[PDB]
RNA sequence: CUUUAAAUCCUUUAACGAGGAUCCAUUGGAGGGCAAGUCUGGUGCCAGCAGCCGCGGUAAUUCCAGCUCCAAUAGCGUAUAUUAAAGUUGCUGCAGUUAAAAAGCUCGUAGUUGGAUCUCUCUCGGCCGAAGCGUUUACUUUGAAAAAA
């Protein structure tokens, strides 16, 4: 059982600190390698540069082909694959073109059957990819 | 109208038990619903808490029953809850409203701080248990409300608590489960022995007694 | 540096469950008996009664003969009663806990407007103070959420400069009358 | 009511089941 | 289960047992209520008049309701000391 | 081995109420152990006990009524201050209405409501109710 | 030209200023969680939706649109961080037979914990400051001192 004592305060924080490190969103967060392994480096958002289109095959339940875009970041020369949301939206992106590129929403982690793709395409070309898919803007000229 | 097969029936359909709180003072079981109904009258309100489909897997398929948890309860006091599972759902809302009339109990009503009006809340801290699912009342001041979930709130509610603060462990995400632990915690309300309840009893005549000559005369 | 104050505050409180029947339909009936544009300004209301019955709590776990637990209930208790939602006959800390949030929507202009048969509807009466109609004393109130006092309750008149309590025509008489 | 028992005891498992078993009492 | 004006406010009073005097609920159907007739002291007969006790459930599942009846009767002169 | 002896004789005379006995032997008596028994005759939830004297260590036979729904041993005995006594009893009692909380104070043992009017803070040595 | 160091600003008075009061409210959703349509048309495991479970393989309540509806509202969506939810870090307050878990076993110092027991000492005027080793304490409860925002 735990000790209740009048004077295990030094034990009782001691093992506290040392058994947080067996929780995962604590090792996550304060060990540091989760850190240098994100690719945004701990930022919100990205800008990247279209290296090219792609197509990924979803997981096996539903069958479909997930329109992502690989770009590499501008601050860190990282490769990521960043899915563009909508239909019609890839046509709305050309190959060399700035991208913003957020997450996908479960912080790291694949969302649904599109496989290790967490992250996606917010605007193109300075332009975000919903006003271009509700057609109130244009491409850049 | 409605022939009653029990003793206690009786007594109660020939205008001999002058409240509910008779059979629970002597602790009688209720057999027919009837006697809810009388009693209680048009006060009780019902309300379907969960459909649940469940199945048995035979040899041809799987044979599909509903099983209704179903609340009840003048929101003054009285409280019952209701399981039944059936072939069909309709079937099923049926038994568990009957059942849940056969369940009611009587839920007692306390104070948080000083004892002006009408008692609001849990007398005490009181803790119901149905398979994992502990779920702890605990007296609110006034005007607090329930603070609870969906369920126990419903619950609640329909016993006449005013007001309540919740506590629940476990897997409440199985509905018959949660209603059950808050039915068992409501319950144990008049269960709990305060100072107020120490003064010795006076036994009084139970129906069966005081009214036997009723029914041996028949 | 700057001689400015940075002393804001948020005066209401968002519902934790988003979407559930009983609290939207009780939110929607207070929006309609008093006239309400938003459920913002209902949960302002019940933020208000969240504090005062959280202050009343904290005062109640004081002991009867502590000095501050007299004074601060005892303004709390003069200032509920200034306002108009407690009676002077139930004066105590424990009739505050049992105060309603239509305790306070009835103290507003708008009700109150309504209520002295200065406007036909609630709405209406909205749509006075906005307009700039209703004055409390001698002041021409313009917000309809002003929870207008004990003191000044018979002090709500029809403003002097208003076509209701004044006389001189508006621009629609007044454009009208220019085509007889 | 007895339509919605009707939709859900037609297919107790469905594509239309949460949502019958929703719309029955709520 | 009186309020500050002093008023009773209970639905009803429980009884309490008569040998452990814990509360008897009202679901705990295994409860008894026994009625034991006075006899007079010189002819022995029924008075009309009988002395009352309830037993909760529990004793009486773990056996111990005999010998509370026994006290019971014991410190009330129905049964003869010793 | 056996500390606190005060945890022993509150959790005898507990799982004696729990069986519904009418009589409970706690062994060793001690100063403190007779000063909360008394706490809790003084409000009628024990009955009169018998300190029985051998010339060791005194045993005690405590009467019970079903009067206690709990008796419990707080360990260890922290130091409460009269401005934290309020979350104390909102964490080990039922309701305000009834239970106590026994102090051990300067001025003797005695339940909260007692050290509250006398102003004493002190070590929680335990409740009942 | 009140305001202010010329001054745009609220405030004030005045001239125009509203009947699709065109002086046109948006953002996100409508299977469940979670409020709100198994209505219509298109697509046919494609395009896509979907935080999760799951929709789509020609009668889709879920995609693309129309209509309708609900949620907040001059505000709504999204992405990371973080708090509550989390009694999933548990001092309050977790768990360790079988779900993750008791060291193979026993000695052992530090650590933590520890049985009963104790109720002309002293000065001006036949109730006062001084003066205290009462065996130092941890304590409780007062009293000064603990910036302002």
């Amino acid at each position: 059982g735990k000790c209740r004592g009048l004077r295990t305060a030094r034990k009782l924080r001691s093992h506290r600190r040392d058994q947080k490190w067996h929780d995962k969103q604590y090792k996550k967060a304060h060990l540091g390698t989760a850190l240098k392994a994100n690719p945004f480096g701990g930022a919100s958002h990205a800008k990247g540069i279209v290296l090219e289109k792609v197509g990924v095959e979803a997981k096996q339940p539903n069958s479909a082909i997930r329109k992502c875009v690989r770009v590499q970041l501008i601050k860190n020369g990282k490769k990521i694959t960043a899915f563009v949301p909508n239909d019609g939206c890839l046509n709305f992106i050309e190959e060399n073109d700035e991208v913003l590129v957020a997450g996908f929403g479960r912080k790291g982690h694949a969302v649904g059957d599109i496989p290790g793709v967490r992250f996606k395409v917010v605007k193109v070309a300075n332009v975000s990819l919903l006003a271009l898919y509700k057609g109130k803007k244009e491409r850049p000229r | 109208e409605w022939m009653p097969v029990t003793k206690l029936g009786r007594l109660v359909k020939d205008m001999k038990i002058k409240s509910l709180e008779e059979i629970y003072l002597f602790s009688l079981p209720i057999k027919e619903s009837e006697i809810i109904d009388f009693f209680l009258g048009a006060s009780l309100k019902d309300e379907v808490l969960k459909i649940m489909p469940v199945q048995k897997q035979t040899r041809a398929g799987q044979r599909t029953r509903f099983k209704a948890f179903v609340a009840i309860g003048d929101y003054n006091g009285h409280v019952g809850l209701g399981v039944k599972c059936s072939k069909e759902v309709a079937t099923a809302i049926r038994g568990a409203i009957i059942l849940a009339k056969l369940s009611i109990v009587p839920v007692r009503r306390g104070y948080w701080g000083n004892k002006i009006g009408k008692p609001h809340t849990v007398p005490c801290k009181v803790t119901g248990r149905c398979g994992s699912v502990l779920v702890r009342l605990i007296p609110a001041p006034r005007g607090t409300g329930i603070v609870s979930a969906p369920v126990p709130k419903k619950l609640l509610m329909m016993a006449g608590i005013d007001d309540c603060y919740t506590s629940a462990r476990g897997c409440t995400a199985t509905l018959g489960n949660f209603a059950k632990a808050t039915f068992d915690a409501i319950s144990k309300t008049y269960s709990y022995l305060t100072p107020d309840l120490w003064k010795e009893t006076v036994f009084t005549k139970s129906p069966y007694q005081e009214f036997t000559d009723h029914l041996v005369k028949t | 540096p700057v001689a400015r104050s940075w002393v804001c505050r948020k005066t209401y409180v968002t519902p934790r469950r988003p979407f559930e029947k009983s609290r939207l339909d009780q939110e929607l009936k207070l929006i309609g008996e008093y006239g309400l544009r938003n459920k913002r300004e209902v949960w302002r209301v019940k933020f208000t009664l969240a504090k005062i019955r959280k202050a009343a709590r904290e005062l109640l776990t004081l002991d009867e003969k502590d000095p501050r637990r007299l004074f601060e209930g005892n303004a709390l208790l003069r200032r509920l009663v200034r306002i108009g939602v407690l009676d002077e006959g139930k004066m105590k800390l424990d009739y505050i806990l049992g105060l309603k949030i239509e305790d306070f929507l009835e103290r507003r202009l708008q009700t109150q407007v309504f209520k002295l048969g200065l406007a036909k509807s609630i709405h209406h009466a909205r749509v006075l103070i906005r307009q700039r109609h209703i004055r409390v004393r001698k002041q021409v109130v313009n917000i309809p959420s002003f929870i207008v006092r004990l003191d000044s309750q018979k002090h709500i008149d029809f403003s002097l400069r208003s076509p209701y309590g004044g006389g001189r025509p508006g621009r629609v008489k007044r454009k009208n009358a220019k085509k007889g | 009511f007895s339509e919605w028992i009707d939709d859900l005891e037609a297919d107790p498992k469905g594509k239309f089941a949460q949502n019958l078993l929703k719309k029955l009492t709520g | 289960m009186q309020n500050d004006a002093g008023e009773f406010v209970d639905l009803y009073v429980p009884r309490k047992c008569s040998a452990s005097n814990r509360i008897i609920g009202a679901k705990d159907h295994a409860s008894i209520q026994m009625n034991v007739a006075e006899v007079d002291k010189v002819t022995g007969r029924f008075n009309g008049q009988f002395k009352t006790y309830a037993i909760c459930g529990a004793i009486r599942r773990m056996g111990e309701s005999d010998d509370s009846i026994l006290r019971l009767a014991k410190a009330d002169g129905i049964v003869s000391k010793n | 081995v056996r500390m606190n002896v005060l945890a022993d004789a509150l959790k005898s005379i507990n799982n004696a109420e729990k069986r519904g006995k009418r009589q409970v032997l706690i062994r060793p008596c001690s100063k403190v152990i007779v000063r909360f028994l008394t706490v809790m005759m003084k409000h009628g939830y024990i009955g009169e006990f018998e300190i029985i004297d051998d010339h060791r260590a005194g045993k005690i036979v405590v009467n019970l009524t079903g009067r206690l729904n709990k008796c419990g041993v707080i360990s260890p005995r922290f130091d409460v201050q009269l401005k934290d006594l309020e979350k104390w009893q909102n964490n080990l009692l039922p309701s305000r209405q009834f239970g106590f909380i026994v102090l051990t104070t300067s001025a003797g043992i005695m339940d909260h409501e007692e050290a509250r009017r006398k102003h004493t803070g002190g070590k929680i040595l335990g409740f009942f109710f």
